[PDB]
């Protein structure tokens, strides 16, 4: 999508079940992680309902000490989720924690509202939010859309403070 | 080549039915290729 | 549960059948194999020739070897058609009177229509929705005006003329010889000249250059569509060849091929474009170029019908007429009735009948080998195993 | 959703056709023939068109009929609301 | 096949010998006698089809 | 409303004509009981009686025309037996109004 | 190749059955043989033998 | 043996469609195809083994259907293309494209 | 011919009696949309008869 | 129109006038090997859920 | 790229499911056959939303075979990319042709006439890798591809990538 040519199935105005224009939603891989580990922890607590109402623990998941604790955790999830029949979500979700750049829900929000005070693109702004760029000219060379939209100093202060609130690990 | 994907033995077996349009194994009875 | 393979194209349901006409573009995008030679099969004897008639591209009929151009079976592979280019353009035997028609009813110089708008007469042919009936009555109304007028009297006042851009040149009469469309120029007797209409053979590319040249207005009016069925399509450039399913090869043994009627009279129509080709290139005189070009519209025209008016029959070379096309499709015996509303089926018996006093109002005695032979498939269930068991 | 007719305004037959109850009879025989629960008492019974019947006895076919109207709206009627002549 | 009915459905019993079986009365609407007339028997292969045998 | 009045004015037309008051009390003697048994078995064997939506009534109506059509050849020629009243019947003149020709054999008119 | 499934053994050497013999459905009555030439080959079907 | 126009005829009569297309397809000729959804034509080439569905024409690998139809219908869609005409067959829902 | 004339008419659930194409042949099978086998030759007694019978 | 008597003419005919069929009449059905709306096929069968639950 | 869209899906159940649990089976059908899926209309199916919202419609039973067939509409998270697009990925193999990236679940290939000169291949390194005098690129090293078009089959989309233009490389 150099030329923002994401054609009628992507269309920036999206058609919804109830008939209403909506905007179109981009999420990088911090956010995109955050919300399928959220429904397939909903799915769970579901599924432990359902099981009792036919005869604690669940708050150390989402907190995770490391990322290979975060790995084992992703692995009981999907075990005991997803039946190991699906090895490409698991493909996906190992690639999203391994190069997620922010763990926090707090810190993935700063993210998202720095990137998108600015009322750019939304493929811009997940680029943006999935990309750390050093320098301005490197983020607008690697994403042809930013050229000629935005100013170099207003993307070196946001390149900047993103790499300021990437969380040490 | 037509082999039976169960006794997989070779040379195969094989039998024409011309008058059902069929071709069988002749050790398994499965049918191989119709009409 | 037919094909016995598995796809993941979903399954749907006929709901409308859209007529229309090739374009040569669409005969060439979808051809994956331009036939080039008179022959079908190598020196070998062996092997079909690449790009002669039994093309490999184009499939196999064969229960052994699978079609190069998907890989698959006999019984999967539906077939892929091929495509012949024509030196010149052919007249196509089943549209000669509508081209006719419609020549008459356009200048054959300014590339219009006779009439327009003024007129009352083309207000109530413009107002009729049924295509046949207009086309029918704006050809027996603009059949007799010879000359076409530059100026029109206006409808608010017929002392003003008002310029409609036409050449005013003098179209012909013009009548069919055979498979030749030949005018005759009745010129002005003011001109000087005596009243003799000079006679000459039209030819077919100046005819769609004049068809080519005409107006999507013109279109509508005259009862076409600008994208399934121009008029210009009427006439042929390139001509589709069907795969072997529709022309099967029979083979009494290994050397033994008894090739379709159509396949040899594509043979033909191939042999006489190379011909007529290698004529074209070498200077020859006009003389044999025509001849050539009429040898051609014959084999063209009995290749899809063969039982043209006042013409002679194509003939095999046992005598037999060659079976066109239209021939396997207007019997009795044809397609439409006789492969599709009645045809064989499975699963059934023919026998005398005989008187039996014992037997209830709705009961058949059916013999025992006839019941051996015929079957019914019954699923296995809780209710039937024990039963199933035992009958197996 | 606007081809379908309220239950108020429903203006065709109370009665059911002959084709209506060969057509349910035959789908039932085939869910029946293809192990799927039985609704009533089976008792002795080993054919699936017999037990279809026995099921339209006591009216407990689960099975709803779609009339296709000519402009193309559509009337719904269930199984059990139809009345059958014996 | 001229009307209606000259197309019937019917139950089957087994019988020896090569003939087929009828009861004197339906004769009448087949136009069918015993001098040598043969008449065509198809088997339905579904529970749809012998349902629509049988009920109609 | 008044398409099912007028289907239905025919047979009203009958069930008046079958049960008039001195009819029932002198003809037949009904009783109560069996005036509504009447009444009701009326009614149940009409509503019976009604064609089933679905019915291919084209084909019934073509077949039902043209068998007897067969057999009318055999008869057609009876009429052969006046010499004098040689006027198209049968076959040929079925054949005539089917394809509606301009020009009948024995075209006639009668005038009162 | 391509052998009738019919039974070949009441054929004599000649070929030809012989008088008093109750044939039967599918059986063979005369034999004949085709030989083929080598550069034809029915598709692979065809063995070295 | 024969199914004829009058055997047709009479079923039709009877009312019963199952019975119908029982005879006439599944036991005598029936016939898998894949047709573009773009022109509608049987054109489409499919590698069943690697699933590759391509239509040349029409650069289309997506809008590809299956439909079940007779082998007749086949021989004739064909035998009418190749004199020139078209016999585009169209889906239900191809309207919306 | 008649056959092929007549055989794409049939009863729809509006009463009508239409063909393929939805023009309406009839507006009611029959005009009082009865069938055919439910019908028996009956006397209309009103009809005939001087004025003295029915009178009396 | 074509399946009787004039098939070929009527065909090139509906070609050249780029002629629309819906597919409706018992003929088109009968040739693409569908099920007509005839008697059994002049409705549909469909599931009610509310008196499957209920049981 | 990460995108919510709204899907709908025909499913087919056999008859011996036929009973009051029938909305399970379906909700169990439709998680099991959709969800990791590949389309190349809407790319992968990584995920479903509001799994307690799934709408439903009534059952149509085919003619032929008395299977159930229901039409299922939901939102669905799915990731498919464009013609141009940029992305960083992860380096899978290394190869004299040129290098392959596996980003979200898809590859992207590069020729080696799609990198400028400056990066060379050394084989004797191990894993045997790209190096330049600025940038290597090895496995587990992020890499950003200019991905340049895609190949969509049933079940999967291929990519093929260039980086011969400046700011492409290590990060």
């Amino acid at each position: 999508a150099a030329t923002l040519q994401l054609g009628q199935e992507f269309q920036l105005k999206q058609i919804n079940h109830q008939g209403e224009e909506e905007e179109l939603i981009a999420l990088n891989l911090s956010e995109a992680r955050l919300v399928i580990k959220e429904a397939l922890v909903e799915r769970r607590r579901a599924f432990k309902r359902s099981q009792k109402k036919h005869k604690a623990d669940d708050d150390d998941f989402m907190h995770s000490e490391t990322r290979e604790k975060e790995l084992e955790s992703i692995d009981v999830l999907l075990e005991q989720t997803t039946g190991g029949n699906n090895k490409d979500l698991k493909n996906t979700m190992q690639y999203l924690t391994n190069f997620s750049r922010f763990r926090d829900q707090e810190t993935v929000g700063a993210v998202i509202q720095l990137l998108k005070s600015t009322g750019l693109h939304p493929f811009e702004v997940a680029q943006l939010g999935s990309l750390a760029c050093d320098t301005a000219d490197e983020a607008k060379t690697l994403i042809p859309s930013l050229n000629n939209k935005i100013s170099d100093d207003e993307l070196e202060r946001i390149l900047k403070e993103l790499s300021n609130l990437e969380t040490l690990y | 080549v037509l082999t039976c994907p169960e006794c997989k033995v070779y040379p195969p077996k094989i039998v024409e039915r011309f008058s059902e349009g069929d071709v069988v194994c002749a050790l398994c009875g499965l049918v191989l290729s119709d009409k | 549960m037919v094909g016995q393979q598995y796809s993941s194209a979903p399954l749907r349901t006929v709901k409308e059948v859209q007529f229309g006409l090739f374009s040569p573009e669409e005969v060439r995008a979808i051809s994956v194999a331009k036939i080039r030679f008179p022959e079908t099969m190598d020196e070998t004897q062996t092997r079909a020739k690449i790009g002669g008639l039994n093309d490999p591209r184009l499939g196999s009929i064969d229960r052994n070897l699978k079609c190069q151009t998907c890989q698959e079976g006999m019984n999967e592979c539906p077939g892929h058609f091929g495509h012949i280019d024509l030196a010149k353009p052919v007249f196509h035997v089943g549209f000669i009177a509508k081209i006719k028609k419609v020549c008459e009813c356009v200048c054959m110089h300014c590339g219009k229509l006779l009439l327009d708008e003024h007129n009352e007469l083309m207000r109530q042919a413009l107002a009729i929705k049924d295509s046949k009936k207009r086309f029918a009555a704006i050809w027996t109304l603009c059949k007799t005006k010879m000359v076409c007028e530059t100026d029109v009297p206006s409808e608010d006042d017929p002392t003003q003329l008002v310029s409609r851009g036409g050449c005013g040149n003098t179209q012909p009469t013009i009548r069919k010889d055979g498979l030749k469309l030949v005018g005759s120029w009745k010129k002005d007797r003011a001109t000087g000249d005596a009243d003799e209409p000079e006679l000459r053979v039209l030819s077919t590319e100046e005819i769609l250059n004049i068809f080519k040249h005409i107006s999507v207005k013109d279109f509508t009016s005259l009862g076409f569509n600008e994208v399934f069925s121009r008029p210009e399509w009427m006439i042929l450039t390139c001509l589709p060849v069907p795969p072997p399913p529709v022309r099967p090869s029979i083979s009494f043994n290994e050397s033994q091929r008894g090739e379709d009627d159509l396949t040899f009279k594509l043979a033909d129509i191939l042999k006489a474009n190379i011909s007529l080709e290698t004529l074209e290139h070498n200077g020859a005189p006009h003389h044999a170029i025509e001849e050539a070009e009429s040898l051609l519209q014959f084999h063209v025209a009995t290749y899809m019908d063969n039982d043209i008016a006042g013409q002679p029959q194509a003939l095999q070379k046992s005598g037999r007429p060659v079976k066109s096309i239209r021939a396997r499709l207007k019997g009795k015996e044809g397609r439409i009735r006789g492969n599709l509303m009645g045809k064989r089926v499975d699963f059934s018996a023919r026998t005398v009948i005989s008187g039996d006093p014992n037997l209830e109002l709705d009961q058949v005695g059916v013999p025992k080998s006839i019941a051996k032979t015929l079957t019914y498939p019954e699923v296995v269930t809780p209710y039937n195993i024990d039963r199933l068991t035992q009958l197996v | 959703k606007e081809k379908a007719i309220p239950k108020d305004q429903r203006a065709t037959t109370p009665y059911m056709t002959k084709y209506e109850r060969a057509r349910i009879l035959g789908t039932r025989a085939l869910q029946i023939s293809m192990n799927a629960p039985v609704f009533v008492d089976l008792e002795g019974e080993t054919d699936p068109l017999r037990i279809a019947m026995k099921e339209l006895a006591e009216k407990k076919i689960p099975l709803v009929i779609r009339r296709y109207l000519p402009d193309g709206s559509f009337e719904d009627w269930s199984v059990e609301e139809l009345i059958v002549d014996l | 096949s001229l009307h209606k009915m000259s197309m019937m459905a019917h139950r089957v019993k087994v019988i020896p010998y090569s003939t087929f079986r009828l009861n004197l009365s339906v004769t009448s609407p087949y136009n069918a006698d015993f001098d040598g007339d043969e008449m065509n028997l198809h088997v339905p292969q579904s529970e749809e089809t012998r349902a629509e045998l049988s009920q109609l | 409303q008044n398409a099912q009045r007028d289907a239905v004015t025919l047979f009203c037309c009958l069930l008046r004509s079958r049960l008039a008051t001195r009819r029932v009390l002198q003809e037949y003697r009904l009783t109560k009981q069996a005036f509504d048994w009447v009444l009701s078995n009326i009614e149940a064997q009409f509503l019976r009686s009604v064609v089933h939506p679905g019915e291919m009534v084209g084909v019934l109506a073509a077949q039902s025309i043209g068998e007897p059509a067969t057999q009318m050849t055999l008869n057609t020629f009876h009429f052969a037996g006046v010499a004098s009243k040689k006027v198209t019947s049968g076959v040929p003149r079925l054949k005539e109004i089917l394809n509606v020709a301009k020009n009948m054999k024995t075209p006639s008119l009668t005038v009162y | 190749l391509r052998m009738k499934h019919g039974t070949y053994d009441k054929l004599d050497d000649d070929g030809l059955i012989a008088p008093g013999v109750r044939v039967s459905g599918e059986d063979v009555i005369i034999g004949k043989t085709t030989p083929i030439s080598p550069d034809e080959e029915e598709l692979g079907q065809r063995t070295a033998y | 043996l024969r199914f004829g126009e009058m055997e047709r005829d009479c079923m039709i009569a009877h009312g019963a469609a199952s019975f119908l297309k029982e005879r006439l397809m599944e036991a005598s000729d029936a016939f898998r195809v894949h047709i573009c959804g773009i022109c509608g034509l049987m054109t489409v080439i499919a590698k069943l083994n690697h699933n590759q569905f391509e239509c040349k024409g029409c650069d289309n690998k997506i809008d590809i259907y299956q439909i079940h139809i007779p082998y007749a219908a086949k021989l004739l869609f064909q035998e009418l293309m190749a004199m020139n005409i078209t016999p585009r067959l169209y889906t239900d829902r191809s309207r919306d494209f | 011919r008649l056959v092929k004339a007549l055989e794409d008419i049939m009863v729809h659930y509006d009463n009508t009696t239409r063909n393929s194409l939805g023009n309406v042949i009839q507006f009611i099978y029959g005009e009082d949309g009865m069938d055919a086998a439910h019908i028996e030759k009956q006397s209309l007694d009103t009809i005939g008869g001087s004025d003295a019978a029915f009178e009396k | 129109r074509c399946s009787f008597e004039e098939t070929v003419e009527i065909l090139f005919e509906a070609g050249a006038s780029a002629e629309l069929d819906d597919c409706r009449g018992v003929s088109e059905n009968v040739i693409l090997g569908q099920m007509a709306p005839i008697g059994t096929g002049a409705f549909d069968v469909m599931i009610d859920e509310e008196s499957l639950v209920k049981y | 790229m990460f995108f919510i869209k709204d899907l709908s899906l025909n499913i087919t159940l056999h008859p011996s499911f036929f009973g009051p649990r029938m909305k399970q089976y379906l909700k169990t059908k439709l998680l099991e056959e959709v969800e990791g899926s590949c389309t190349g209309k809407f790319g992968y199916i990584l995920c479903v939303l509001d799994y307690d919202n799934i709408d439903i419609q009534r059952g149509r039973i085919l003619p032929t075979d008395g299977s159930a067939e229901f039409n299922v509409k939901y939102r669905a998270v799915v990731f498919k990319p464009f013609k141009g697009e940029v992305v960083d990925g992860t380096v899978v193999s290394c190869s004299q042709h040129g290098f392959e990236v596996q980003v979200g679940p898809m590859k992207v290939f590069v020729t080696k006439h799609l990198m400028p000169q400056d990066l060379t291949f050394n084989a004797g390194s191990n894993p045997p890798s790209y190096q330049s005098s600025e940038d290597v690129i090895t496995i587990k090293s992020r890499i950003r591809v200019k991905i340049e078009g895609c190949i969509s089959q049933v079940s999967s989309i291929h990519a093929i990538g260039s980086i011969k233009e400046d700011y492409l490389g290590a990060i």
